[PDB]
């Protein structure tokens, strides 16, 4: 029925995150190996998952499989991955658009808050305006909608708030994030399903800048 | 209360108090979800976005309304305190 296996990645990785709290809707027992460090490297590690990228699944039966995404299809259910063809396209199209338009933009501002990058002013304004559309897109979207895909959540939102959720926390405070409240509204309720909850915790939004 | 479900002022103060909300308590379905939904009886005309997107929400919720847990209040319970309110 649903998976049972082993999470290998490193302590709170919001990439791990998202195949956590889909197993929370499924009822995948998932297991979390974390304190490990740079064992990816090790070379049963490198066979099994030769990407040598966290995070990394390995079921009970030997399957395994090694990109985030991929994880957290596996452990989903039909609901979370789209119950019609029309469904799952959409949550491919967010998960898509997570990977591309989210990640790159939102890393780019992020990493120099967190000293992970190097600051060019005019690259993290420009990921800045990035984001702003991004916030802008959700936000229309989201006008006539409580969740992404159909009236339930999907693994479209999960997604989607795991990788915005960095930006939340660190970067968007109120003066910034007031021109997108459908967004805000909908990043609100998500992470407080009791499902996102038991993995994301109280999630604090950025009372000021990083 | 949203004062009168049927009309458009209450619509409009139950949109707004949609603004920033899924549902009518808390973050979960509840039968204050119903109550409500079942007060404004057909769906709030689209610019009213806030009150439409939570009607098609909780529509696709009927078919399993009993199953929602907490219990039905007093209209006027719902949403924005009453400043003057019996009990």
């Amino acid at each position: 029925a649903m998976a049972a296996g082993t999470l290998y990645t490193y302590p709170e990785n919001w990439r791990a995150f998202k195949a956590l709290i889909a197993a929370q809707y499924s009822g995948a027992q998932v297991r979390v190996l974390s304190a490990f460090g740079q064992t990816n490297r090790t070379p049963e590690f490198l066979r099994k998952f030769p990407a040598g990228k966290v995070p990394a699944f390995e079921g009970d039966d030997g399957f395994c499989v090694f990109e985030s995404n991929a994880i957290a299809y596996y452990v989903s259910n039909e609901e979370l991955r789209g119950s019609t063809p029309e469904a799952a396209a959409q949550v491919v199209q967010w998960v898509s658009f997570a990977d591309s338009d989210i990640v790159p933009p939102a890393s780019t501002w992020v990493f120099p808050t967190l000293g992970i990058m190097h600051h060019n002013k005019q690259a993290t304004e420009n990921a800045k305006e990035e984001v702003r559309r991004i916030l802008g897109l959700l936000d229309a979207y989201l006008k006539t909608r409580t969740f992404l895909v159909g009236e339930r959540v999907t693994l479209a939102d999960i997604t989607v708030v795991c990788t915005l959720l960095w930006l939340y926390k660190q970067v968007l405070e109120p003066s910034f994030r007031q021109a997108f409240p459908n967004t805000n509204r909908w990043f609100l309720t998500c992470i407080n399903q009791p499902q996102f909850r038991a993995v994301l915790g109280e999630v604090k939004l950025c009372e000021k800048m990083a | 209360g949203f004062g009168d479900l049927k009309s458009p002022a209450g619509l409009q103060v139950l949109n707004d108090y949609l603004a920033d909300k899924s549902y009518i308590e808390g973050y979960v379905p509840s039968q204050a979800d119903v109550a409500v939904f079942e007060a404004v009886s057909s769906p709030p005309p689209a610019d009213l976005c806030h009150a439409l997107r939570w009607y098609n929400h909780i529509k696709s919720y009927e078919k399993e309304k009993a199953s929602l847990p907490g219990v039905k209040k007093a209209l006027g319970k719902y949403g924005p305190a009453d400043v003057e309110d019996t009990t």
